[PDB]
């Protein structure tokens, strides 16, 4: 099916000419505009007041990264590294090591803030979810620096953010 | 005052030797370009950018290629301007 | 194999033919372009210059290459005298960031372990 | 004391500075309509005493939103140096900040500061609006931790 | 007395207003600060060319037309004169000439100007 956008009829009575030499004249659709705006202004903003209050977000939000732990404390991530493998640019760097224990997890895990682009592949990728990727966005900075994220760093951020990402994987890995 | 065949013999030498790579003591009325003045057929685009400035002219690129020799030059502008001496 | 399609010369007579008048063209040029891209450079190495890329590829015998060149190589004097590209643009020629590379033998070894 | 009345001075200057910039967002690639997304009334810059303004003659800060290609490499180069001080520019997005999703290619420069000198780098893919407004607020935050007059007063 | 004092006035204020905004901010212009602003390009060298003639012929139109409504500034004091029945004559045809001259522009084209 369709439907005509533009075929218009102006009737050509004496009255219809009134109204469109009135529409010229005097500005009517032009008022209109006018009293729709006055409209907008006696309603209320919308304005959020941020810091003080933010977005509304959701519990599947992605974030900025952040490797987690067992419950135990031990470091979920294994070293599979499925995740430099899906990793879309190639961001994640990582190299295993051999462990005194034997556990031999990777001396190296780092995520290039500058290259990755937030997928949430890493994510899925990972069979022991290991790397999320957190719900902060405040992770800005002045040094290009200081987003080559490392092994450390993400180990600290999963530790200051593990409050949070573990009840948001607690109410969404079932959809996942 | 019409431009004499002396006249149009000592313009083309004027230019030819103030081009970089022509020697003056070199240059004479037979100075072929590639044997003698020993140039190449690229070296012909420069010489043929370097008249062109005297009588402010201009000529194709289907006689650029039997110019080789400084009175080829000096004929060719006199048949084609018919002006002679 | 031998027999092959003129795409715009049968023979290496005219593909010069070709080269002649573009480089008068891309000998005209160079007065006016210093002057409006507002460059430090002078016009002889701006001559000279053009006779170095001229140089290079002053090798090949298949006509359809050369002339290939040609358009190639007209496809950048309209480029510059509609002041398409830039000072960076044309600069880009006048290789002049870099040190100089190494020549000899004894320079490449004391640099790096790469021919 | 001098240092005392400088200290005062310039921190009426600081106020103003943290309070009127004008930014520039030079809209380069979705991270640019996330830009005029906190440009809604959402978040709405105007009400912290930001404008964007055009005529980067005017502005202060100049945001680079997107990749940033060799082609656009030196115009947007020459829209940095005609912008008067003082002028700061915030890398929005991964491409702009270190290539990003195309830091291999062969026509996009890896990083916005290999051309101009960053001075916050916002992360993001895109960076939510608000991530960008938190950006924005470091800058303030920055400009308030500048000793201008006082640096000319040991000087 | 207080008029050329109000101007004068006005002038200074303006003048320092500007002075207190000229050498208090620390002048610290460069050859590329300086350098004109074309959309962020680079300018090919211009603003010193004619425009054709739409812009003259409306300008010469206005000139003609604002001497017109010259003649008829002293409209206010010219209705307080005895003989009112010449004065509401010729007022109207100063404006029916207006009229007459609009109109002739308007029909041989005119007011739509060149392209
Ligand atoms: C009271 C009793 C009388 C009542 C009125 C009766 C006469 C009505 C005449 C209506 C206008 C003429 C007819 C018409 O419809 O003309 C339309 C046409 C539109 O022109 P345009 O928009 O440019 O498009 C075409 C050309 N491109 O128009 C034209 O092209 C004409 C352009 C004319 C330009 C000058 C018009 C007059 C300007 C104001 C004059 C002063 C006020 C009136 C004085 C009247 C004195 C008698
Ligand atoms: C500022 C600068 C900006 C940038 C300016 C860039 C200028 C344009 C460059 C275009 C590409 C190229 O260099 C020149 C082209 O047009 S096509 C290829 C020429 N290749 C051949 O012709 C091979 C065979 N060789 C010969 O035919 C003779 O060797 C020759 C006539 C060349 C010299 O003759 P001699 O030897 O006698
Ligand atoms: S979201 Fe994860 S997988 Fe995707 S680019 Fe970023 S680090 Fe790599
Ligand atoms: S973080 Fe997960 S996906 Fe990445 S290497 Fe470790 S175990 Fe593998
Ligand atoms: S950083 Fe991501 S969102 Fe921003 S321009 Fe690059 S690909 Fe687009």
């Amino acid at each position: 099916t369709y439907k005509f956008v533009n075929m218009r009829e102006p009737s050509m009575d004496m009255k219809s000419v009134t109204d469109r030499a009135a529409q010229t004249l005097l500005w009517t659709e032009l008022v209109r505009g006018l009293g729709m705006t006055l409209s907008y202004l006696f309603r209320e903003p919308a304005t959020i007041n941020y810091p003080f209050e933010k977005g509304p977000l959701s519990p599947r939000f992605r974030g900025e990264h952040a490797l987690r732990r067992y419950p135990s404390g031990e470091e979920r991530c294994i070293a599979c590294k499925l995740c430099e493998a899906v990793c879309p640019a190639q961001a994640i760097t990582i190299e295993a090591e051999p462990r005194a224990d034997g556990s031999r997890r990777t001396t190296r895990y780092d995520i290039d803030m500058t290259k990755c682009i937030y997928c949430g592949f890493c994510q899925e990728a990972c069979p022991v979810d290991a790397i999320v990727e957190g719900p902060n966005f405040e992770f800005s900075t002045e040094t290009h620096e200081e987003l080559l994220y490392n092994k450390e760093k993400l180990l600290n951020n999963g530790d200051k953010w593990e409050a949070e990402i573990a009840a948001n994987i607690q109410a969404d890995y079932l959809y996942r | 005052p019409p431009l004499t065949l002396e006249a149009i013999k000592d313009r083309v030498l004027y230019v030819l030797k103030l081009y970089d790579k022509i020697d003056p003591e070199k240059l004479s009325v037979n100075s072929h370009f590639m044997k003698d003045l020993g140039l190449d057929s690229l070296d012909q685009v420069e010489i043929i950018m370097a008249m062109e400035d005297e009588f402010g002219f201009e000529i194709p690129d289907i006689d650029a290629e039997k110019l080789m020799c400084p009175q080829e030059i000096v004929d060719y502008i006199a048949d084609k301007k018919d002006v002679y001496e | 194999g031998t027999s092959v399609k003129p795409i715009f010369s049968r023979d290496m007579n005219e593909a010069k033919r070709r080269v002649r008048e573009l480089y008068r063209a891309w000998y005209r040029e160079v007065p006016n372009t210093v002057h409006l891209f507002q460059l430090d450079i002078s016009v002889k190495q701006g001559r000279d210059k053009v006779r170095e890329m001229f140089m290079k590829n002053a090798h090949v015998t298949d006509p359809r290459v050369v002339d290939l060149l040609v358009i190639k190589g007209k496809m950048e004097l309209e480029e510059t005298i509609n002041v398409w590209k830039q000072r960076t643009h044309i600069m880009r020629f006048f290789h002049e960031t870099e040190a100089p590379r190494p020549t000899d033998f004894l320079s490449k070894f004391y640099v790096g372990h790469d021919p | 004391r001098g240092e005392y009345v400088v200290a005062k001075l310039d921190d009426l200057v600081n106020w103003a500075r943290r309070s009127s910039l004008w930014p520039m967002t030079f809209g380069l690639a979705c991270c640019a309509v996330e830009m005029m997304h906190m440009a809604a009334p959402r978040y709405d810059m105007d009400r912290f005493g930001v404008v964007f303004r055009a005529s980067p003659r005017q502005s202060d800060v100049m945001i680079v939103a997107g990749t940033l290609t060799n082609k656009m490499a030196p115009a947007l180069r020459k829209v940095y140096d005609q912008m008067p001080e003082p002028r700061y520019v915030v890398s929005m997005g991964s491409c702009a900040n270190g290539g990003g999703y195309y830091h291999y290619s062969y026509s996009v420069v890896r990083g916005c500061d290999r051309i101009v000198p960053v001075d916050i780098y916002v992360p993001g893919c895109p960076p939510t609006a608000e991530a960008l407004l938190y950006g924005i607020l470091q800058l303030q935050r920055k400009i308030k931790r500048e000793k201008r007059l006082r640096i000319w007063y040991r000087r | 007395m207080n008029i050329m004092l109000t101007l004068l006035t006005n002038v200074t204020l303006a003048s320092l207003l500007v002075l207190i905004a000229f050498w208090l901010p620390q002048l610290n212009a460069y050859s590329e600060k300086t350098s004109p602003y074309e959309c962020g390009f680079d300018p090919m060298g211009s603003a010193r060319l004619p425009f054709s003639m739409k812009f003259f012929l409306v300008a010469i139109t206005f000139l003609l037309f604002d001497l017109e409504i010259a003649l008829l500034l002293p409209l206010p004091w010219a209705s307080q004169t005895n003989n009112l029945k010449t004065m509401l004559t010729m007022a109207l045809f100063l404006l029916i000439l207006l009229a007459a001259s609009l109109a002739y522009e308007w029909t041989q084209k005119g007011l739509e100007w060149a392209e």
